[PDB]
């Protein structure tokens, strides 16, 4: 016997689940396998550094833009594609010079900041990336021999005594430990890097910035504020003494475990051992789901503080880069978070060892004690949030159809207000007290209005909600009453049957796939909201505490110039814009299908084209089916793929969107 | 045992032992005495050359960089090295001078690699215990070969040590107060 | 004593006596550096700041030997292009040795030599791995060249191997005081 | 193939086994019920998963479990018909 | 070039192109150089992935194998 | 001019986005029909085989795969088990601790990794 072709979906569905790995037999092999993977892994992010440093060098108009910044616009490389018209001119192009695409990331304000001045310095730190990317590599291969080089020394190891075996435990012990670790990352990794980047501030992006000054004096390191007049955005003084403070408290901060000697240092096990803690650190599916919980907050205070604190030259000066960053990066949070519950989902189903019944110590036991209060609770919060953000949306919506604007209800954002006022009165306490006073902090504080407040809301019920499905997922993917038990089934499953009622979409992985579409509602509704406000600051103040305003004076208005772009009139530089929008919703239509019709349908059907294919004359005496057998899409390989063309198409579908209105 | 029978606790008085630990930081701190007499043999031996060396300048003076080698000892440090940037740190804008830059900096970089193939080379890498605490194994076949020789001789070293850092303190802040020559009277 | 303790579990363990520890005998108050032990220098057992306590030493004596050899060429370059000695061919007339990189790089011939140079050093990188990964017959810093002249005394091989380290060791401060003297002083010669 | 398990708190109902569509249970001798029988599953090589003995078992948690193995699954746990893997 | 979106035309936003040519040939073959280095040790190092560790080679390749100094205090400093 | 870099483009583009990918997906094809494809995912490959008998010959890596692996003196440890059930041995019960093991260690389940049998 032999597979069929679900062999290739069944494959790459777990391509990277090292732990399901045949050869895999121990932690050693899936920590080196995990930590040479973690070295590839590097090396194709220097290399993507290098990607755009080079198109930056080579197809790019650097060298101009930042002699005029405000008003010029970046290239992030040239168009080379034999489909266009090899007559006229594109509109990518100046008649006869070469096509261009205009670069929406940002790197142009972060390489102008950071203290480039020439194609040459780009040219140099591409190769210098690029040779990072090769000593990435050179460590990988190095590892792996040392690795091996322990194994083979096991070859001249033995104890003497029965206790040799012990060392089967401590063959990872480079990658596994923990202590040294955290010491090592908090202090090097976090606070000498920032001290690094604050010497490299001195050195280079202040002295390239402003007329010649001191040898680089102590008065380099500033307290201003924010929001420098000039370039409209913060004091690089400012940004080299926040790098400095961070980087001297990370590096007190990283002498706290016991790293490389016994005698100093508290090790995190006791730490835990003494606190409402103490769980299975050695699960790496558990500090995975941790670790992508911190780089959520961090992503999502990334989105926030570029806009609100434009950090860059000249980024407030872009209306494209602005929402661009912004999108991206919350986008990026909402995976990471989904990412944190997912895998402490399978960390559940994998790497957690529970009492008998009734021993209360861990924390997980204590949270699946009454896991049914906390999913009923959220359940509530979740009801009352919607519940009570459609119904006055309906309000609004049907009062200013009928002509009665005034007959809204209208909550004023009174402690959102409250907030704003006590920190403003903070910041405007801490300028009056300068003698270079006349601050400004941008969007740091922004006019807050009934509108606000609903779609704040909203943003909670989303939070709420996308939280509740990833939270009832990880409580109940060891058993719920339904299925009591689901420990014993792998992580994602089709389904338990007919019967019993019914138990569709009843695996932990089906909860994740559940609220994946929460998730990316919550994020079209958060990045609805900061592009309706960019937009126009007035209008959303006014018109957006009624649904149909975000319909017709948001998506229906502003979509003019995007859907104008290729037509029978000619064609803009947005053709692409307007065709990757009808593409993304191609493609998020086409996912419909693979989530509502189901498997037998199209096994049916499959079978009916087999019967085709060993009908036909010249196939049935080439391929009779019974090396590749085609087959439908199992149950599980369905919903993902449903999922990733929705996924695509709703997040695809916004960057068009986004370039067309604000550029 | 007190102090983990270190040399240095016994009374001059004899058949007493002064054991002076007021705080009782060698019952607090057993895993640091080797530390502990580590940083104070140190301590002595930097405060021996320091007290020598704040005697000897008020008669030579050696003739170099006139920025420094000139003044009071108290106006013999902040002079002898400069308007540094930070601190310690050199002007690599403009080396050789001409503004600011240090002029011990080599005795704290000489300083900084013999320690750190000193006490760091002797404790990080495959150490120290109770007895081998200042034992740098340098001048020791000096050192007598008699069990109590080698005791006494310690314990006159450590004790010279202790005097010579309540005697540095003591000059120093004599010459910070008064100025004046050796006597550092007022 | 060449182990560390004698010992089952490191809780119980049973340190070595003091006056029975091998000992560097290079700093004296270090015990020896095993790791060490068989490689050609491994008769002063200098080792402090403990870099092979963590570092392959195939890895650091192949460092040490580029380091020396290019050291030992360095501080003949710099000798004689100061004391004179500019190649037969013109566009060579580089005045002094200081500036004579600058010169020479913007000329176009140090283009060439970097590349030279780097092929070489790439295959060097090749010959390293395999050397470390026991795959190839290779030691450290042995590039296969000469090997005729080599001694074959099993003794005084030993000597040669060492008289190319402490030469190499020798160059290496040699052409760092020389650098270093041309200048913050352009009077510049190999008496300086 | 799957994996399907007889539990102990088995009755002998027998309705799993009638339930199945392709042979793979059947009934044993045994002494931990008042019928003296309990089902057993020597055939799982023939279990295509339909879990229809899991629809019919009437224990208060089923007392035979079907465990599906998709990276397992042969030409017979398939219903394959057009083709043959044999 | 065409614009489009109403910014760019009601605000003269223009994208200016260097008549120059960027980086010459000789550079981008020197890049290239080192991203073919990158690609054959990326190849190698796919490879070595892909078969995973070997065990058994104590069995057939020569030396002892070697635990630096470091990695042994590792091991018995706790986990 | 601003162009002159489309002379690499001409040929990278066509070559990575056309050869590059044709041949990429006719040698995974070929791939596929190997004895030796996806043997880390796809139950009974040969060379998962050799390498779980590569594992066992490791002396570490003998024991490992025993759930009851640990036990430093197993003999003590069964010694003391007989010891406590004979104590609670009920009244005149035949069974010993030894066969209660052997027959609690002994299941049937022949459908159990039967995919060890092809490669
Ligand atoms: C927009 C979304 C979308 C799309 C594209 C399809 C497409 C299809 N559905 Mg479907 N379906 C959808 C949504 C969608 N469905 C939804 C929401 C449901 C609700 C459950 C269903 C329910 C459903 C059922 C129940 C059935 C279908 C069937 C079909 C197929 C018949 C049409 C056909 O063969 O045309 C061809 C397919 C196209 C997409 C046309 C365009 C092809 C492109 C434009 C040309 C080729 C592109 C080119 C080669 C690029 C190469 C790729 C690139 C990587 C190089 C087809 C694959 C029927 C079927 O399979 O019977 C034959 C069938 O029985 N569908
Ligand atoms: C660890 C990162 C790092 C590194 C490698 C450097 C490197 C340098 N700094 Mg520097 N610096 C840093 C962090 C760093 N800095 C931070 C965080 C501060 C804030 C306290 C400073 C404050 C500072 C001053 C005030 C000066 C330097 C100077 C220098 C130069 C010579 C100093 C030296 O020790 O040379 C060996 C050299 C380029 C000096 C210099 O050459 O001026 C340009 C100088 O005057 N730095
Ligand atoms: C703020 C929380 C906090 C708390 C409750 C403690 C508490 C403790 N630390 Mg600790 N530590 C902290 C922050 C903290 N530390 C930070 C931020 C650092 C980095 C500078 C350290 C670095 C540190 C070291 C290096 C050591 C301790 C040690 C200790 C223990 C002895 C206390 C002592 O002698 O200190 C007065 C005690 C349990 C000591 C200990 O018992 O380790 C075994 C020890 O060796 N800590
Ligand atoms: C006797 C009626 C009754 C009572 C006292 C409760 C009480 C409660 N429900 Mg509830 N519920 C009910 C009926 C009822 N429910 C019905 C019929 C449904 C089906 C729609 C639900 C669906 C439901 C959900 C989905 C949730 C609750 C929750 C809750 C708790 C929080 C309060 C809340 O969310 O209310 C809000 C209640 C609703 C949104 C449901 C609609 C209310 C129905 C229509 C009232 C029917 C009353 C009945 C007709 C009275 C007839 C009397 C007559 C025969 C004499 C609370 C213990 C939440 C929870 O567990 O958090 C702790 C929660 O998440 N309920
Ligand atoms: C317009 C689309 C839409 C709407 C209105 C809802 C509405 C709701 N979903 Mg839902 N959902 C949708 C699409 C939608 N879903 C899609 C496409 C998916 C992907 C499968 C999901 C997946 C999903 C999950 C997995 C969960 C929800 C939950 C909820 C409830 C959240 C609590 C709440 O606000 O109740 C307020 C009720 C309303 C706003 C309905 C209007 C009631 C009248 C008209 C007033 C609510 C009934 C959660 C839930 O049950 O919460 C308790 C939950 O667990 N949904
Ligand atoms: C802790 C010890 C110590 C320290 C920090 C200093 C510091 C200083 N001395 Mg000073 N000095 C010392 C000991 C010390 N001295 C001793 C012991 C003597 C007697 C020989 C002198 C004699 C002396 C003179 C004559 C002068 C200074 C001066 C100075 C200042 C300029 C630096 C200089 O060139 O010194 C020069 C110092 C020396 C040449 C003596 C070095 C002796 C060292 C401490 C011994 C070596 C220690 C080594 C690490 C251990 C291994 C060797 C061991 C076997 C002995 C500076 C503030 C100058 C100045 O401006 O004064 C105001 C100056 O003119 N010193
Ligand atoms: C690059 C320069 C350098 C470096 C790396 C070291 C390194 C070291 N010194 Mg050190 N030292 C140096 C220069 C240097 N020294 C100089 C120039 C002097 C003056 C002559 C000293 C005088 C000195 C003494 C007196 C002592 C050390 C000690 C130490 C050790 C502990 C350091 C520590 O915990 O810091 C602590 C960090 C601080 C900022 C200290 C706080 C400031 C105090 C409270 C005043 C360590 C091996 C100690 C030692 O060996 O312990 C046994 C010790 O007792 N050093
Ligand atoms: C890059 C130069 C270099 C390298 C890689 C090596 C490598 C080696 N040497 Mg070696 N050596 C060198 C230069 C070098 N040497 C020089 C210049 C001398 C003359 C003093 C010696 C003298 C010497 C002796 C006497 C012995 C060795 C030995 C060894 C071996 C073990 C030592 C070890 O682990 O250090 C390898 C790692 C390094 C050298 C890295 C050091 C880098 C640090 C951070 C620089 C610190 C110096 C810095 C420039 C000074 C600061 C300036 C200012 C602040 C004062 C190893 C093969 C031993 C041996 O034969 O064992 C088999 C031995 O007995 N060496
Ligand atoms: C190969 C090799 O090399 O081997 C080496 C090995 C080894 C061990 C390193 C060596 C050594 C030994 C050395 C170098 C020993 C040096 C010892 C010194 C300089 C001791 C000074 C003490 C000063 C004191 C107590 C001051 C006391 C001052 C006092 C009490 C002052 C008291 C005042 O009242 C007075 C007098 C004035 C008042 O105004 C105030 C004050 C100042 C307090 C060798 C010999 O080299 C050989
Ligand atoms: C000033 C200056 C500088 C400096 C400096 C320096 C190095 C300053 C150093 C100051 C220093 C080193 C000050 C030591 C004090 C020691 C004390 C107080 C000991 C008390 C000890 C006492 C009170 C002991 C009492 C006892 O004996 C009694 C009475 C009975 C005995 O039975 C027991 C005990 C032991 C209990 C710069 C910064 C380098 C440059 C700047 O430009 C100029
Ligand atoms: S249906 Fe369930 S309880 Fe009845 S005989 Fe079958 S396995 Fe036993
Ligand atoms: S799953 Fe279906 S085929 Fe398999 S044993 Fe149960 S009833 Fe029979």
């Amino acid at each position: 016997g032999r597979c069929a072709s679900s062999r290739y979906l069944q494959v790459l569905g777990s391509i990277h689940d090292i732990e399901c790995g045949f050869g895999i037999d121990n932690t050693l092999s899936l920590n080196l396998q995990i930590f040479t993977a973690h070295w590839g892994h590097l090396t194709i992010i220097l290399i993507w550094v290098s990607s755009n440093l080079y198109h930056i060098a080579s197809n790019a108009n650097y060298s101009l833009w930042v002699k005029n910044p405000i008003p010029s616009m970046p290239i992030a490389h040239n168009i080379w594609d034999p489909h266009f018209t090899n007559s006229t001119s594109t509109p990518y192009s100046h008649t006869i010079i070469t096509t261009i695409l205009i670069a929406y990331s940002g790197i142009y304000n972060q390489l102008y900041t950071s203290g480039f001045n020439t194609i040459n310095q780009i040219y140099k730190t591409t190769f210098t990336f690029s040779c990072l990317a090769v000593i990435s590599i050179l460590l990988a291969k190095i590892h792996i021999n040392t690795h091996s080089e322990l194994l083979h020394k096991l070859a001249s190891h033995t104890s003497q005594i029965p206790s040799f075996f012990q060392l089967l435990y401590f063959l990872d012990v480079a990658i596994s430990s923990v202590n040294i670790r955290f010491n090592f990352h908090t202090g090097i990794l976090v606070g000498l890097f920032s001290i690094g980047y604050t010497g490299h501030l001195l050195d280079i992006t202040i002295p390239a910035s402003r007329a010649p000054l001191i040898h680089t004096s102590p008065s380099y390191l500033t307290f201003f504020g924010g929001l420098k007049s000039n370039t409209s955005s913060l004091y690089l003084t400012d940004i080299a003494h926040h790098h400095l403070a961070i980087g001297i408290i990370s590096i007190l901060t990283g002498h706290l475990y016991s790293s490389f000697r016994a005698a100093l240092g508290t090790y995190i096990r006791d730490i835990l051992y003494t606190s409402h803690l103490t769980h299975s650190i050695k699960s790496l599916h558990l500090a995975l789901s941790l670790i992508l919980a911190s780089c959520t907050p961090l992503t999502s205070t990334t989105a926030q503080h570029i806009y609100s604190l434009t950090p860059y030259f000249y980024l407030s000066y872009d209306h494209i880069y602005s929402t661009a960053l912004y999108v991206h990066h919350s986008y990026i949070t909402s995976f990471l978070a989904i990412a944190s519950h997912a895998h402490t989902a399978i960390t559940l189903v994998r790497d957690w060892v529970a009492p008998l019944e009734q021993e209360s110590s861990s924390k997980q036991i204590r949270i699946h004690t009454h896991k049914a209060a906390i999913i009923s609770h959220l359940s509530w919060v979740s009801l009352w949030l919607g519940f009570h953000t459609l119904a006055v949306y309906s309000h609004n919506d049907t009062c200013i159809a009928f002509n009665s604007p005034s007959k809204q209800i209208l909550i004023e954002a009174s402690n959102g207000q409250l907030i704003q006022q006590a920190s403003g009165k903070a910041l405007y306490g801490t300028i009056n007290s300068i003698n270079n006073y006349n601050k400004s902090f941008d969007s740091f504080i922004h006019p807050i209005s009934p509108g606000d407040l609903y779609v704040h809301h909203a943003i909670a019920l989303g939070l709420h909600i996308t939280v509740l499905i990833l939270l009832k997922g990880g409580l109940e993917a060891r058993g719920s009453k339904l299925m009591p038990d689901k420990m014993e089934h792998s992580f994602g499953f089709s389904c338990d049957g007919p019967g019993r009622g019914g138990t569709c979409d009843i695996s932990a992985w089906d909860s994740f796939y559940l609220a994946t579409f929460w998730m990316l509602n919550s994020n079209a509704w958060i990045s609805f909201y900061f592009h309706y406000k960019h937009l126009t600051p007035r209008q959303f103040s006014e018109s957006s505490t009624y649904l149909e305003s975000w319909f017709r004076d948001y998506l229906w208005f502003n979509s003019t110039p995007l859907i104008h772009g290729y037509s029978t009139l000619g064609a803009n530089d947005l053709s692409v814009q307007s065709w990757s929008f009808l593409l993304t919703h191609l493609a998020w239509a086409s996912g419909f299908m693979f989530l509502i019709s189901w498997r037998g349908y199209w096994q049916e059907l499959i079978d009916i084209i087999l019967y085709i294919h060993l009908k036909t004359p010249i196939l049935i005496n080439l391929w009779n089916g019974d090396i590749y057998t085609p087959l439908a899409l199992s149950i599980v390989q369905a919903r993902f793929i449903g999922l990733v063309h929705f996924s695509t198409g709703l997040i695809l579908t916004y960057p068009p969107f986004i370039i067309g209105a604000t550029s | 045992e007190f102090a983990g029978g270190l040399i240095g606790g016994q009374s001059a008085f004899a058949s007493q032992e002064y054991n002076f630990d007021p705080l009782g930081l060698a019952e607090k701190f057993p895993e640091q005495l080797p530390f502990f007499r580590e940083a104070e043999l140190k301590h002595g031996r930097i405060a021996m050359l320091a007290w020598v060396g704040l005697v000897v300048p008020e008669f030579v003076r050696i003739p170099g960089p006139e920025k420094c080698w000139q003044a009071s000892a108290v106006d013999a440090h902040s002079a002898c090295v400069x308007x540094x940037x930070x601190x310690x740190x050199x002007x690599x804008x403009x080396x050789x001078x001409x503004x600011x830059x240090g002029a011990l900096t080599q005795v704290f970089i000489f300083c900084g690699t013999l320690e750190i193939c000193g006490t760091w080379a002797k404790m990080n890498p495959m150490g120290l215990t109770m007895e081998n605490a200042g034992d740098y194994r340098l001048g020791v076949n000096f050192l007598p070969d008699e069990p109590e020789k080698v005791k006494e001789m310690k314990l006159k070293e450590l004790k010279n040590g202790r005097l010579a850092m309540l005697a540095f303190g003591g000059a120093i802040t004599q010459a910070t107060l008064t100025g004046s020559g050796f006597p550092w009277l007022y | 004593x060449x182990x560390x303790x004698x010992x089952x579990x490191x809780x119980x363990x049973x340190x070595x006596x003091x006056x029975x520890v091998k000992m560097s005998p290079s700093v004296p108050y270090l015990p020896y550096p095993e790791r060490l032990e068989g490689w050609v220098g491994g008769e002063k057992g200098f080792d402090p700041l403990r870099t092979s306590d963590i570092i392959d030493v195939y890895w650091l004596r192949e460092a040490e030997l580029k380091h020396g050899r290019i050291c030992m060429l360095a501080t003949l370059g710099w000798i004689s292009v100061d004391a004179g000695w500019r190649f037969e061919a013109e566009m060579f007339q580089g005045v002094s040795v200081i500036n004579a990189h600058n010169k020479m790089v913007e000329m176009g011939v140090m283009q060439q030599m970097l590349s030279i140079v780097g092929v070489c050093e790439i295959f060097s990188l090749y010959l390293i791995k395999e050397g470390l990964l026991g795959k190839i017959q290779r030691k450290a810093g042995d590039y296969f060249i000469g090997k005729n002249f080599l001694p074959k005394e099993e003794d005084k091989a030993k000597d040669m191997q060492l008289k190319e380290l402490e030469n190499g060791r020798l160059a290496m401060l040699a052409f760092s005081g020389i650098c270093t003297q041309a200048n913050l002083f352009p009077e510049s010669h190999f008496p300086y | 193939s799957h994996a399907v398990k007889i539990y102990d708190t088995c009755i002998g109902c027998t309705l799993c086994v009638r339930a199945c569509p392709t042979d793979v249970l059947e009934m044993v001798p045994a002494s931990i019920n008042a019928a003296k029988q309990v089902a057993s599953s020597p055939r799982v090589e023939d279990c295509v998963g339909c879990k229809r003995c899991e629809t019919a078992c009437p224990t208060d948690f089923l007392s035979i479990r079907v465990y599906l193995q998709d990276n397992e699954e042969t030409q017979y746990s398939l219903g394959l018909d057009l083709v043959d893997w044999s | 070039r065409v614009p489009g979106g109403k910014r760019t035309q009601e605000l003269g936003l223009v994208i200016p192109m260097a008549d120059e040519d960027g980086l010459t040939d000789g550079q981008v073959a020197g890049l290239f150089v080192i991203a073919l280095v990158v690609f054959i040790s990326a190849m190698d190092l796919a490879k070595t992935m892909y078969n995973g560790i070997n065990p058994a080679k104590f069995k057939t390749s020569k030396g002892k194998g070697y635990i630096s100094p470091l990695v042994k205090r590792y091991i018995e400093n706790g986990f | 001019k601003y162009g002159d870099q489309r002379k690499f483009a001409a040929v990278l583009v066509p070559l990575t986005t056309l050869v590059f990918p044709a041949v990429a997906m006719g040698m995974f094809v070929l791939y596929s029909f190997q004895e030796d494809a996806f043997w880390r995912i796809v139950p009974g490959t040969k060379r998962a085989r050799e390498l779980d008998e590569a594992w066992r010959e490791h002396p570490l890596f003998a024991n490992s795969k025993d759930p009851l692996d640990g036990l430093i003196n197993p003999d003590d440890y069964e010694k003391g088990l007989e010891e406590a059930w004979e104590r609670a041995k009920p009244a005149g019960s035949t069974v010993t601790v030894k066969d209660k093991l052997k027959q609690l260690s002994k299941q049937n389940n022949p459908h159990w990794e039967s995919w060890r049998a092809m490669s």
